[PDB]
C-alpha cells in the first residue's frame, strides 16, 4: 500500500493468500460472477479522478464482488485456465487474461 | 427456472441489480428468491373485506 | 401458441429442438449468464398488466 501510493498507482494491489484448498465449490461458474461484476461496476475502481480526491460526506458503496478473494480465486489461479462462456469470443481463458 | 420464475416472473416484476452497494443488492436477491409466501385463509378474508 | 392464448397463459410455451451436438461449448457457464439475465431483466416478461 505504501509502495503504491508513493509511486502513485490508483489501484489496490495483489494480496498474498494461501491456494485454496480442494473442497466441492467450482471456479469457472465464479469467473463468470467476476465477469458480470466488472461490466456493471467495474466503474466504481476506475482511474477516473484526476484529483486523488473522495468527498467526504458522500456515501460509498461496497464493491468487494470486484476482488478476486470474494469468488474464492487467489494470485494461484492467475495462470490456471478456465471456462469463459464465450468471453472475448473464447470458451476458455487464464484469469490473468480475463 | 423454477426458482427463477418464482422469483422474477410471476406478478411481481423487481428491478434492483443497477444498486450500487453489494450488501443493499444481495439483500433484495435473497428476498426475491426465497419467495411470496402462501398466503394463510386467515390472510385472504383480510384482503377480501 | 393458439392453446396458451385460449388459456391466457401469460408466457411463451417450451419450444421443440434437437438436443445440441457435442462440441467445446460448456453449458455451466451459459446456466450462470441464464441466471444474471433472469435477475437483470427477467421483469421484461412478468405477469405484470
Amino acid at each position: 500500500d505504501e509502495i503504491f501510493d508513493a509511486m502513485n498507482v490508483p489501484y489496490t494491489p495483489m494480496r498474498w493468500a494461501q491456494d485454496v484448498p480442494n473442497t466441492g465449490v467450482d471456479k469457472n461458474t465464479r469467473v463468470m460472477q467476476l465477469i458480470e461484476a466488472y461490466r456493471s461496476r467495474g466503474h466504481l475502481i476506475a482511474d477516473t479522478n484526476p484529483l486523488s480526491w473522495v468527498q467526504p460526506g458522500m456515501p460509498v458503496p461496497d464493491h468487494r464482488d470486484l476482488d478476486i478473494e470474494t469468488h474464492n480465486l487467489t494470485i494461484w489461479d492467475l495462470d490456471r485456465t478456465f471456462n469463459v462462456g464465450g468471453f472475448g469470443g473464447k470458451e476458455t481463458m487464464t484469469l490473468r487474461e480475463v | 427456472l423454477s426458482r427463477l420464475r418464482a422469483a422474477y416472473t410471476l406478478k411481481v416484476g423487481s428491478e434492483y441489480t443497477h444498486i450500487l452497494d453489494r450488501d443493499e443488492r444481495t439483500w433484495l436477491q435473497d428476498r426475491l428468491e426465497a419467495g411470496m409466501p402462501k398466503p394463510t385463509q386467515a390472510e385472504q378474508k383480510y384482503i377480501l373485506q
